[PDB]
């Protein structure tokens, strides 16, 4: 991970969260589970449902390209002929490999960016009524009942 | 009480590569490159495809013996040579800028063709019925291009020919021709009389003028003559004039051509089949949303940018990190 | 952001901040206002202009560049001399605008990521003198008077 | 006492698109593409361009009667003609490798016109002055090219003609020139007397035959007959020797080529101007600093990359967030 | 730096540290002395390797390509073939360049990411049991033999 | 008790440009451009090039008098041609097709040479011994081409000459061959008796006529007469046939050659040597695993991919800060 987050000190995902990408655990005494956070999970599709759209733009439609045939006394304009029709197919292979190769580093590096800004998000939000016990979690001081859970995801919470 | 955060993670296998490391297991990903096709032919604009078969562009224009087939067809939505369209020119000879005409043909998207000068009616000088050959067979029999006629002498004579025709099809004309070489002078008086004959065409902005070349060249079909065939398109309103004193194959039929871009010729063993299609290659027809495809290079319609990618498939979601 | 700083902990600009990008605002006893750090905003200056060089530099310069022309019997040279012709154009208009599209993004979080190591350089020379209250302010302990401001900017501040 | 730590931000509208976002509101940025001209023809070094106006370059270089007006231009910034350029070859006819002339033209930045041939000292023994026609007319009357002669025979008799030249100019020098066809062998004899005449050119590099094609073409210009015109380059100290028993378009005017790279022939409609650039385009002059410009693509001197972009503005600032 | 760690928040390098590119000093009463953090500075060849053999699979081999001529007549395509030689010639070193500048940006922030992610890791390894002095330094507060220095090392020390 | 974290630094003096800085420091980098090479010709797949010297393809092919150098050569890995490849065609003339011919033996990597027509048995009507010129001269006494045969007339005749060849190499074979013309018909008699006279040639795709040009051109090398050299690709099997009533400078010696791809023709002053290369440039050998070189653009081999690059170096450490 770029940003130390995804893989890094949150060592794994959660098949068990299903509603997004990132989200919250919670284990209060009413009980545990999960919930995704729409605000990060909807904004990351949006960026990212834009990127894929982006990508797609950038490359034309191929319409009519046919061949052209050649006598024996014009090999080498047959040759200049495919010299352009390769030269143009090998730039085209190149861009498309490259700038998918090189934007699915972004990709993922943005995921990992997302992860970390929400724990430093809801850390800045906890403060003192809990402490950080490592793998993103934070055990609570305060007893955190199921609305209380909900507060703090909501960005709600709001309590020195 | 505790509360965590952290991430997504799924059964999925889906893999992509990055600048530092390769074969990254995703949790969502999409693929960019089209690799499916019909394997058939199929036809565009609701419009089926000019399957050549066994002829090429020349024995289709010239009007092969064994082209028949081809007689009634006169609009298409591409035209289709196979590996095994040999039947061309069947008389021996140079076709003149051909790769040309056929450039010219890959964007007609059909024709009118014509008798621009009738058979029974155009040469009341010259004989119209002993045109044929050994080497340009049907039915076993000797014959001919359909779209030409070979005149020779009539009772020992051979006049200067004159023949003129002005274009209003108000479109360009495709007009085709013959100059005949026998390999002797002796044949060159059976056939035409006059033993200095030259063949002359010409309209507002061609003029060429052609002599017999006599001599035995290594038989091909049979034949130690030869026979060029030429070509050209007589604009709108203008005229063309066909004078010779011998060794004109005249022409017979011709084509009022229709331009319709986005189209041309491909070669292609894939079947023609009643299915349509927006995207045609010659290995069969795309129906892909895709931005890639690594079917073909050569594309007839609404296609995906060819490339020569195994593989592209962009990452969407996370790394997928299961730890199951 | 990909930092998380710029309209991400520090939700909105200044408008007031007139000397650089990135800055202070300070509210002592003597009064308030606002100071650019010229140090982070010379950096950011100089980083840029190197960048849009940079990029100006690899495009080249479009000399005589007139058509030609093709009798009627040279329609396949025509054509392919058409091809050649959209083919670079298409290959460079490709090229500009992806570059410029993907520095726009790297720009951004460069800002951003500029933005948020003052933060925490600033953090770390405080450490215990003062509070984090968020939105990038820090409330003193012991009354920072205008020198005292003076310090934490150009990080002379020092003490324990 | 509090110290916050915070980013610029202003009224500026300014807009930008990312991978992941699009029209995002900077403080600062640069516009990368220039999309202005002056809609105005302008000289280039200094030096005003070539214009053609209602003649091309076949026109320019023959010597068209309607081309006077650039009989004394000798040096230019770049050739312009126009969609009205339609003044060329008067006499109907085939001018061979003309694009390829052309192709020449374009590194020709001057050259010194000179009577290869003086009109009224090289021919002693044929006419020199009834070489008109009504298809090139000059005020009403019949007249034909500036630079070239057309030489018939003098009371009854053209004798072989031989005239040469050897080059001094130091440079290359481009020599034009024209065979005649009659449409009749009876017009044939009225001009050159010979029915079986030909026209020879030669030099140490060049080398070829010409011979009448008698015969009626549908009429342009009021003439059934043709006249096809050709060029060669001959180098500094070549010798270019004609000898012809008739038919041949003499030369009168040659040209001694200056190269200078970095020109070419425009189409434009774009008005002349007194005015001076670095760069020029079809539809004007652009002067900018500026890496990108989608004015056009067909430029002369010094310019920015064509591009088809509407918009390529780069942000050097950062997100602007006045929330006011 | 991206990440405000190296040239940042750790001012300069150890010309010391000689087994990889971030490892650790530490001065104990047994002793002084630096260390290498392996699976840092292996996880990071790891990568760069990778990344410079990618760059090179992108780029294709250059095969047998010679001049072709042309007559005196044939000045069209001459040019014609000459504009197709350097179109490509400037599109390929257009991107050779652009790549290579581009990626030496990413991997200088790749190590800085490294380095402050192997400080953070440290950080939270130590929590209370040392304080931030900075410089990426942390000073014990229950005196760290060398067998104790190493469990910081290998990431076991484990100690509230 | 402290511990500290920190990164790596030396004594490197390597420099790399990024977008925001240039001219950084770095611990360890990599090196992408090749630029150096040893300034020699070598052989590549352990085979000699085949090094023209003072010839160029046409005096190779047609047998120059100053290339018997040459004479021995059958395979090669690539061809060489020098600034002072001046020898080709001794005797004045144009030789038709001939890039097409240089761009034909770019992918022949050998040839088997045999005499297609010996010079002592296959003329027993026309004589062999008068063919030679002051223009193709061999010990200061005139002589001529070692591949080609100028016939001319016996004892005041010429009759109809015809000679076929067919083709069982089983592979392409190159023939060249001639047509000759005397600047005057009095010469034209001297030579070949006939005063029109005429040459063919013709296989199952090759037909073409050719007539004497008769005329006095500007002296090259003394003569006043031309020369024309043509060629063509018998395939296997086939049959070429030759047939003239004078002017035929007759094949002599004709090539079957081998196809062998990966190859071309270089123009290089560089010295051949006794070495070995899997990379070849004008300039001189390449011997690098660098994925670039901005050596020369012109290659023949496995090479790295030619870029104007001045420096391309890859950084893989980080920032060197030793601050001593
Ligand atoms: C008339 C013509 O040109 N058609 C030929 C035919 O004669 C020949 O027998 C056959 C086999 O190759 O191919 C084509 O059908
Ligand atoms: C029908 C006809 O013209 N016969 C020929 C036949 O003799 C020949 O073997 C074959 C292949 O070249 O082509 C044609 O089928
Ligand atoms: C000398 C010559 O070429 N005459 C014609 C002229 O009659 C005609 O009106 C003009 C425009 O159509 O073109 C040419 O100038
Ligand atoms: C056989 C032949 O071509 N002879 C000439 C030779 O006399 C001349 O010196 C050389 C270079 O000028 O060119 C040719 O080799
Ligand atoms: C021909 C040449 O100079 N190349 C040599 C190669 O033969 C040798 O195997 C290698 C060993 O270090 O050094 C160079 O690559
Ligand atoms: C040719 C074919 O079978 N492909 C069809 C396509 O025509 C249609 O546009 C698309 C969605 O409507 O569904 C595909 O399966
Ligand atoms: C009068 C004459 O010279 N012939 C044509 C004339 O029919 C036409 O109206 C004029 C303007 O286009 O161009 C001339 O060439
Ligand atoms: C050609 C034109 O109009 N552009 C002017 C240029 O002439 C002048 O030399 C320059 C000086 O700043 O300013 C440009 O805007
Ligand atoms: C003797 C001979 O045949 N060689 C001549 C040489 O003397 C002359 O200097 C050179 C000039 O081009 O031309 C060569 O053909």
């Amino acid at each position: 991970g770029l940003f130390g987050a995804i893989a890094g000190f949150i060592e794994g995902g959660w098949t068990g969260l299903i509603d997004g990408w990132y989200g919250y655990h919670h284990q209060n005494e009413q009980g545990s589970g999960y919930a995704a956070d729409q605000k990060s999970t909807q904004n990351a599709i949006d960026g990212i449902t834009n990127k894929v759209n982006s990508v797609i733009e950038k490359m034309n439609t191929q319409f009519t390209a046919v061949g052209k045939e050649f006598n024996k006394l014009e090999k080498r304009i047959e040759n200049l002929n495919n010299k352009v029709d390769d030269g143009f197919l090998d730039i085209w292979t190149y861009n498309a490999e490259l700038l998918v190769l090189l934007e699915n580093e972004r990709t993922l590096d943005f995921h990992d960016s997302n992860v970390k800004n929400l724990y430093e998000k809801v850390r800045s939000q906890l403060k003192n009524n809990a402490k950080e016990i490592g793998n993103g979690c934070f055990e609570f001081y305060h007893k955190c009942d199921n609305e209380c859970m909900e507060s703090v995801r909501n960005g709600t919470y709001d309590y020195p | 009480d505790t509360l965590c955060i952290g991430y997504h993670a799924n059964n999925s296998t889906d893999t992509v590569d990055t600048v530092l490391e390769k074969n990254v297991t995703v949790t969502h990903s999409v693929n960019l490159l089209e690799d499916s096709h019909n394997g058939k032919l199929c036809r565009l604009g609701g419009i089926a495809p000019l399957q050549l078969g066994k002829c090429n562009i020349a024995g289709w224009l010239l009007g092969n013996p064994e082209c028949d087939l081809l007689l009634t067809v006169s609009s298409w939505s591409y035209i289709v040579e196979t590996p095994n369209s040999d039947n061309g020119t069947c008389y021996p000879g140079d076709f003149i800028d051909y790769e040309e005409l056929r450039e010219q043909l890959s964007s007609v998207s059909s024709f009118e063709r014509f008798e621009i000068f009738p058979k029974t009616s155009s040469w009341p000088n010259h004989n119209t019925n002993k045109g044929v050959t050994a080497a340009c067979p049907y039915a076993g029999a000797s014959s001919f291009y359909r779209n030409l006629l070979w005149l020779v002498k009539k009772g020992n004579s051979y006049p200067k020919l004159s023949k003129s025709y002005v274009n209003n099809k108000g479109k360009e004309v495709l007009v085709l021709w013959g100059v005949h070489h026998p390999p002797t002078s002796t044949d060159q008086q059976n056939l035409y009389q006059n033993a200095d004959a030259y063949v002359s065409v010409g309209s507002s902005k061609y003029n060429r003028r052609f002599t017999p070349e006599i001599a035995a060249r290594p038989k091909v079909r049979g034949q130690a003559g030869r026979m060029n065939y030429y070509w050209t398109l007589l604009e709108p309103g203008d005229t063309i004039t066909f004078e010779a004193t011998g060794n004109l194959v005249a022409p017979r039929y011709a084509f009022a051509l229709n331009r319709g871009s986005g189209s041309g010729i491909i070669i292609s063993n894939a079947p023609v089949h009643d299915c349509n299609t927006k995207c045609q290659t010659p290995h069969g027809a795309i129906n892909s949303s895709l931005p890639f495809q690594n079917i073909h290079p050569v594309t007839i319609g609404e296609c995906p940018k060819y490339v020569k990618s195994t593989k592209l498939r962009m990452a969407t979601g996370l790394r997928n990190i299961p730890a199951r």
